[PDB]
């Protein structure tokens, strides 16, 4: 199955590694080397979760929790019983979200499209690379690393938050929340943008570009672009990881007291 | 939208309001023999 | 307490922020700051003879 | 090099500027003339243009500014009048809510009494900015969705009034400050047993984060059409051209499913909107039918087992049995 | 008046009962959360009996569970 | 009851709500490009593709 | 009564019926939620069993 | 007197009229409900000195 | 609306108004007999 | 707007704004007499 | 009166009004948030029994 | 504006802040005599 | 000394001159109304013998 | 601006400048014999 | 004087009374934030009686 | 713009710098008397 | 000299300045900081008086 227009786009080329054997489509999916790499690696992980589950307690959703070894094997490769299955999974997992963005740059170089969606997935695997390597590997063990269950690692987060007696005085992590907060506000003032123009009062014609910029200026005196609103909404989303990427990797590594604290700069300036 | 449609909108518009109003009236005449509040 | 005694005013806190003793003054040093965290005692004129 | 990655604007055009469809001003009217910020220029569009002022409008900025000013003037005489203080402990400063004991009645004036009141102008001051919304959206013949997605916010907002008056205490409130109201979040968590267990709470990080993808993948889409002219949405809505065609394409390509140019905004829109409505709700049930949400997530299955990490004896169990917490010791004993 | 060729008065009356609307609320309020004036609970009390020189910063306990509801 | 609570009932709730909510929007993507075409003939998922949306212009 | 030529009496009536059935509900719902009008529970009380709030 | 209403829109007065009564009705029936003296759907069948009066 | 308009409105408009404060009137008069505020 | 327009609208302001004052100072008169606050 | 010719009348009055507003706002809670001046509790004492 | 204009307004300025002046010396007058500060 | 004027603008340096000047009086104003010595609106009646004094 | 007009404005500011400093003078002055801060 | 043909006075000016008047405000405040130069305080005190720091 | 009118600026710049260095010695010399910080 | 001739004058001043500004604010508020150089609270102390690290 194929839209109206999608025959004529369905040409071969701009693949990064490989040629017309990993140059066609599965269905609507497109397969190409990093398609065959990311399904290898879907399957074993998955597999491998399903056995961690297996092994556990339960078969309730929400009560799977495959856990990270402990502090004392310390950067090593721990028994499959005692968390070395969850750094296999770990493993599969940053070999299949990477193969997924080097399978979307595959994708828009066929379509002759720009490289941004990758970068901006980027985003996203940084901060899970933060999370389960570059900060256990700062703080010298596996076993930093969050537990995969579905209510399992929100106890890991809770935990750890509380490692520092208020994570809320945490400054890159208050910069990070401003930045989630600010980009739904402005995912929904786009939204709402863009449907308030094409579907407008009943019985009137669709709107213009005028409309947009001229509401917005009536409400608030000033209104960004139609590609100012994506660059910021951009801008907003990625830079939220990045911040909280930042945010988790300094606590520990770099600050082990509380956070509060840490606002002693701030009193004892000079003035 | 004219005068006559005004007329005959504003009768129904005022038994409506008026027999609502003393139904309510007769439901607070059967909750005061009840439970009143007074 | 089945009863309450109101304090002096020297022993009554101006910030009335409940973790502001553990979040603030715990880490804050500064003796103006220290002074101000309370209210000061008061009289009346008569007492002072004005 | 590098190619144009459409992140910033190296010429700008420079017109006269756009005063505004025209509109009825009969009760408001359009201030300014409309400058331009060569700075602004580079990232969106540059004219500082004129602003709308109206009935909602002015009377909103009236009851907000009072409410500011209620807020800062507690702030600034809880350090004694101090400038210096003020702006040293600004982050730790609040105007704080009522004592428990208080219930839902008045408040002395220097102990609740300026929190209720500032919160009432505020609530009045969002209340008439939702009323400019929409003032603004139907003079100009739009829809009203951006009037409703505000709603939603407002509903997340008047929680924070609903579950005290719920409970019984204006005590219950969140705090004035910029860390107090942190600390009110925490202390709030910690009260009802680890809201992590709040299933609402638990959809509203969801779309949360929805609101984050979401917004990820439409401007990295848009960016990455917009030399073929995607970032004129409208015109690719009701003449869907290239870059429409292309976007549509690489989604059903990557995922196997797709939106259009106009759908992608509904998603949009409801996910950013479902964030504030199913966290008002896990709000508005939150001491009024769960009282430990821990507690309600093993009722349902949602902890997952852990060794035990100590034993008690039975005398243990007895001694280790503390007291509910109670009032502070109005008297100073001698020993 | 020439003020009003200066100012519209279509736009100087939002503001004026605007202002007004705010400023006697806050007084309203102000009185209720007195002890002097607070009359909608102390209102019949003859002027003998009402409260004065009530100032007090710590007038009433600040920390207590919520009243039995 | 006993085991049946407001906080289950609201969130069943908001389930039914999100999945016809989910059906709508997915019935909305499917307003350009359907229907599909496959060699075995005309072929449209679940929801099925909605009633053909006409704008309006303004005159010149 | 000319108050429809400068009100659409549909708006009108869809605001007032939206009024009513949402104070209906708040109505409905502060009783519910009080101890001398909790009907569900205790309304086969006779008037002198019913909760009276506290005397002075 | 009549001359305000070239001045000001009768809908746009109107309707901000309502409104602004609406509001101050429901604000001052939520106070005296939530007040001790007043709260009338529990204690309004006490007699009026069996009401509460507020401290000396 | 022109000034022959706002007269027969303003004659609706102080008979409503005055008809809402009248009836407040007694609905305060109603409530200083069940319990005197001063 | 014209300078007799504004010549009318002021008489109707000026003897609105005295008025209300005077409505205002009864206020306190009958405030004063109930509970003094000098 | 040359100084009309410099400065707009319209936006110096509406500063001037505003700048007051907020001043006489500011001085009337200062005081009210004093112990000496609190005249909604303190205004029947006299001056020998205002709090020093 | 025109010198003739700004000449007019000047006067009304000038009368207007005297009066506020006055009163807000009245005012502490009055302020001084149930309280001073000094 | 009066070319100032041409190369400043006199309007704007009046706005700033008289922005600098209001803030800065509020912040003696209140740097004195927090201090012990200064206080004035509690203490202002006490004798200059009277006023607090700094600990040596 | 010419070099008149700054010739008339300059001449106002430095009187004004010059008044309110002595003003202010006059307020420390009285300050000093209520309260010393040396 | 051929300062002024390389950079220009207007903005030199500007950028002379910024950086004094900002240079100015932290000197006092860090003064009034000691203990031997809090003026408003203990300004009255000689110099005898003037806090040290503490000592070796 | 010129070297002509530079020199003219250049005369009230620097008797404008000496004379608030002036003031600041002054200032310095009486603080010192007040209370010596070496 | 022939170094104007590769860098700016003007770049140069600005820059310099902003260096010099910032090193010398950087190094008195590191003394403030101090103990033994605590200038405003210990100046009139004498050498032999001032504070000493320890060992
Ligand atoms: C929320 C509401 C909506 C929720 C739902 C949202 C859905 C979103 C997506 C929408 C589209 C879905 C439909 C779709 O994808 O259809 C594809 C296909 C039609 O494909 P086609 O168009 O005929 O194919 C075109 C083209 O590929 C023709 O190539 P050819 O015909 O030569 O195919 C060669 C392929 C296939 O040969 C195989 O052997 C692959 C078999 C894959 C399935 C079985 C897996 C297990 C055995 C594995 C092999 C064993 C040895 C043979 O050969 C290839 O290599 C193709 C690429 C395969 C992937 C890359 C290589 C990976 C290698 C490493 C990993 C190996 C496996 C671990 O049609 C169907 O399969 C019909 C059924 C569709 C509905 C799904 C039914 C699922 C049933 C099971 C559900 C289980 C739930 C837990
Ligand atoms: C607490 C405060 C919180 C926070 C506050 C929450 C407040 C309520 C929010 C509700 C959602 C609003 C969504 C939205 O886009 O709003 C903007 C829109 C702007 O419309 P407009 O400016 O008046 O005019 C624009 C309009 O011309 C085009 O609007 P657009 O297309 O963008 O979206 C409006 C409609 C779509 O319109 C159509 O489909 C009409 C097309 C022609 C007729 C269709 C064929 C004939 C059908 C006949 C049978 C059908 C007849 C209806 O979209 C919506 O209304 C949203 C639809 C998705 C949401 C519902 C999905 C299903 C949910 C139930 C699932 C159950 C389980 C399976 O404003 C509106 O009011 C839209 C109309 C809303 C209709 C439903 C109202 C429901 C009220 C429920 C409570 C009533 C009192 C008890
Ligand atoms: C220890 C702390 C607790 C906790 C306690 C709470 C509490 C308590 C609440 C949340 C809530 C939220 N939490 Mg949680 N939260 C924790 C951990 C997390 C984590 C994490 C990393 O683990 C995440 C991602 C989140 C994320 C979220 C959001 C999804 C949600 C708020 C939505 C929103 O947009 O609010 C921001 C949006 C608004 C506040 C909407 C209203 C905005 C108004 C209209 C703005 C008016 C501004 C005015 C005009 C200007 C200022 C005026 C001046 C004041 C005068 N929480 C832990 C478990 N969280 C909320 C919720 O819904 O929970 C169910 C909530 O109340
Ligand atoms: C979909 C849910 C998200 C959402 C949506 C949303 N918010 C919205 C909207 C929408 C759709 C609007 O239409 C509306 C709007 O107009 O946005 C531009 C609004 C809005 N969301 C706002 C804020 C906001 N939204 C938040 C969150 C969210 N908004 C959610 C994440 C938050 C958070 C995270 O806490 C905040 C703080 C406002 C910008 C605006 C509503 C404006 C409003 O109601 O204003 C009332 C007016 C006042 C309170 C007056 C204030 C007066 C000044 C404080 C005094 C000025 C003094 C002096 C002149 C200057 C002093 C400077 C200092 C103050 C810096
Ligand atoms: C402690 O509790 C708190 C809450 C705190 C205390 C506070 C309480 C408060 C503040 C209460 C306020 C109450 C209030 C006022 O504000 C209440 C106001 C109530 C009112 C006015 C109700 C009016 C109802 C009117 C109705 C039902 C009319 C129906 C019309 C009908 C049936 C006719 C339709 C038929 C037609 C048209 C025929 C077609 C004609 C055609 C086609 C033609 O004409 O051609
Ligand atoms: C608890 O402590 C706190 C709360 C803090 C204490 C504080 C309290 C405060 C500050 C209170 C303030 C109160 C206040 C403010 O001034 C109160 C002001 C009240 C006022 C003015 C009310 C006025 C009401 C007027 C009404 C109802 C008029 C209705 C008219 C109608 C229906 C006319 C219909 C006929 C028409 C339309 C003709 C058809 C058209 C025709 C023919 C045509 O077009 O031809
Ligand atoms: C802690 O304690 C705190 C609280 C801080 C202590 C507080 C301190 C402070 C700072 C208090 C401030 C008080 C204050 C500020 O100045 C008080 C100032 C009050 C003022 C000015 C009130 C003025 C009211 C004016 C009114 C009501 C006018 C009405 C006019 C009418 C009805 C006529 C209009 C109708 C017309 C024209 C129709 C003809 C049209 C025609 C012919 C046409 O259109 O052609
Ligand atoms: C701890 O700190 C704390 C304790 C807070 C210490 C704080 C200390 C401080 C820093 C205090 C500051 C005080 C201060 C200065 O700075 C205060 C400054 C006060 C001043 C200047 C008040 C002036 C008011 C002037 C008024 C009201 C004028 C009104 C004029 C009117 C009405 C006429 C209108 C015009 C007309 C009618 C013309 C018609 C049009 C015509 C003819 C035409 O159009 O032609
Ligand atoms: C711990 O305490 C801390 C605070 C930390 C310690 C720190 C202290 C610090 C740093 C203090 C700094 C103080 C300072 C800075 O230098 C102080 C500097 C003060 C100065 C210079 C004030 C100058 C005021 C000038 C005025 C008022 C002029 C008024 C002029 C008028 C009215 C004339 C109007 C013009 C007309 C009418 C023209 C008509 C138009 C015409 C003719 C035309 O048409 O052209
Ligand atoms: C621990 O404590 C910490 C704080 C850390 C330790 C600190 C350490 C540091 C780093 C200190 C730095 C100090 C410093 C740096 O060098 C200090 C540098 C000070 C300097 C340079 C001061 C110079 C002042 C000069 C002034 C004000 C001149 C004004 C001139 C005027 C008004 C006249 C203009 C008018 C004209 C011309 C009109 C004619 C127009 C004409 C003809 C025309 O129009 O054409
Ligand atoms: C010189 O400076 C001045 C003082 C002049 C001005 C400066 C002001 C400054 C610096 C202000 C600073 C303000 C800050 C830092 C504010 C911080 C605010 C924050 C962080 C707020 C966060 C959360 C607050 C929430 C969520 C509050 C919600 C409150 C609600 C919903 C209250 C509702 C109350 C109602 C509806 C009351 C009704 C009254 C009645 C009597 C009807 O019911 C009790
Ligand atoms: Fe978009």
């Amino acid at each position: 199955a194929m839209l109206s227009f999608e025959k004529k786009y369905r040409v071969r080329g701009g693949t990064l590694i490989g040629g017309d054997l990993f140059d066609f489509w599965f269905g609507p999916f497109y397969v190409g080397f990093f398609g065959v790499t990311t399904i290898f690696f879907v399957t074993l992980g998955t597999l491998l979760c399903v056995w961690g589950a297996a092994m556990g307690p339960t078969w309730n959703l929400w009560q799977i929790s495959i856990a990270p070894p402990d502090l004392k094997y310390g950067l090593g490769l721990a028994p499959l019983r005692e968390g070395g299955l969850w750094q296999i999974i770990t493993l599969c997992a940053l070999g299949a979200f990477g193969s997924w963005a080097l399978r979307q740059a595959e994708i828009s170089r066929k379509l002759g499209m720009g490289m941004h969606i990758p970068w901006a997935y980027g985003g996203a695997v940084l901060a899970y690379a933060t999370l389960v390597v570059i900060r256990p590997m700062l703080l010298g063990a596996w076993g930093h690393g969050f537990p995969y269950g579905i209510f399992s690692h929100l106890d890991w987060v809770s935990n750890v938050g509380y490692q520092y007696l208020h994570f809320h005085y945490n400054p890159a992590h208050m910069i990070a929340v401003t930045f989630f907060f600010t980009n739904c506000l402005a995912l929904a003032m786009h939204g709402s943008l863009i449907l308030s123009v094409t579907n407008p009062k009943k019985g009137t014609p669709v709107g213009t570009s005028e409309t947009e910029n001229v509401f917005f200026r009536d409400l608030l005196g000033y209104s960004i672009g139609a590609i100012g609103i994506h660059r910021l909404g951009l801008f907003l989303a990625v830079g939220a990881a990045v911040w909280s990427a930042i945010c988790i990797v300094i606590s520990g590594p770099f600050w082990t007291k509380g956070w509060p604290e840490w606002w002693n700069w701030w009193l004892n300036l000079p003035i | 939208m004219t005068e006559d449609e005004a007329r005959r909108f504003h009768g129904y518009f005022v038994t409506g309001t008026l027999g609502y109003i003393i139904v309510a009236a007769v439901a607070h005449f059967l909750a005061w023999q009840w439970r009143p509040w007074f | 307490g089945s009863s309450y005694t109101v304090p002096a005013p020297e022993h009554t806190r101006r910030m009335r922020g409940i973790m502001i003793q553990s979040t603030l003054w715990s880490i804050d040093g500064k003796r103006s700051a220290r002074e101000r965290r309370h209210y000061r005692p008061q009289t009346t004129g008569a007492a002072l003879g004005q | 090099m590098l190619e144009y990655q459409n992140l910033f604007t190296r010429v700008q055009v420079r017109t006269v500027p756009e005063a505004g469809i025209e509109i009825d001003e009969s009760t408001g009217t359009r201030y300014g003339t409309g400058t331009f910020s060569y700075l602004a220029g580079k990232f969106g569009d540059a004219q500082i243009g004129p602003i709308y002022l109206g009935w909602a409008g002015v009377l909103s900025l009236i009851f907000g500014f009072m409410a500011f000013e209620i807020i800062g003037l507690n702030m600034w005489a809880s350090v004694g009048w101090d400038p210096v203080e003020f702006i040293r402990q600004l982050p730790w400063l609040a105007l704080e809510p009522p004592p428990p004991q208080y219930g839902l009645r008045v408040p002395p004036l220097a102990q609740g009494g300026w929190y209720l009141m500032a919160g009432f102008f505020l609530t009045i001051s969002i209340l008439l900015w939702w009323v400019r919304v929409y003032r603004r959206a139907r003079a100009l013949n739009m829809g009203t969705h951006l009037p409703w997605a505000f709603a939603s916010a407002i509903f997340l907002y008047s929680t924070f009034f609903f579950q005290p008056l719920l409970v019984g205490s204006w005590s219950e409130m969140v705090p004035f400050g910029i860390f107090p109201h942190l600390d009110w979040t925490s202390a709030f968590s910690i009260r009802y047993g680890n809201l992590y267990y709040n299933p609402f709470h638990a959809l509203s990080i969801a779309f949360l984060y929805g609101s984050a993808v979401l917004f990820a993948m439409h401007g990295a889409t848009i960016l990455a059409v917009a030399r073929l002219g995607g970032e004129r949405e409208i015109e690719q809505i009701t003449d869907r051209g290239t870059a429409a065609e292309r976007s549509m394409l690489f989604w059903r390509w990557t995922m196997g499913f797709n939106a259009t140019m106009e759908s992608i905004h509904r998603w949009s829109w409801w996910f950013a909107v479902l964030t504030t409505f199913s966290g008002g709700i896990g709000i508005l049930l939150t001491g009024t039918v769960v009282d430990n949400w821990y507690l309600w997530g093993v009722k349902h299955g949602l902890v997952a087992p852990y060794p035990a990490q100590n034993t008690l004896t039975e005398e243990q169990q007895q001694l280790l049995r503390g007291r509910y917490q109670g009032t502070a010791p109005d008297s100073f004993p001698s020993y | 008046h020439r003020i009003w060729l200066m100012f519209d008065p279509r736009r100087v009356m939002v503001a004026m009962v605007g202002f007004l609307a705010v400023l006697a609320l806050v007084i309203h309020f102000i009185l209720l959360s007195s002890q002097r004036y607070s009359w909608i609970e102390n209102g019949t009390l003859s002027a003998a009996q009402a409260p004065v020189g009530a100032s007090a910063p710590a007038a009433a306990a600040e920390m207590s569970p919520l009243p039995p509801g | 009851m006993q085991y049946i609570d407001g906080a289950q009932i609201a969130l069943y709730a908001f389930w039914l709500f999100f999945f016809g909510l989910i059906i709508y929007i997915r019935r909305e993507d499917k307003r350009e490009g359907y229907p599909l075409e496959s060699p075995q003939g005309p072929r449209e998922g679940w929801p099925a593709m909605p009633e053909k949306k006409t704008y309006i212009h303004r005159p010149t």
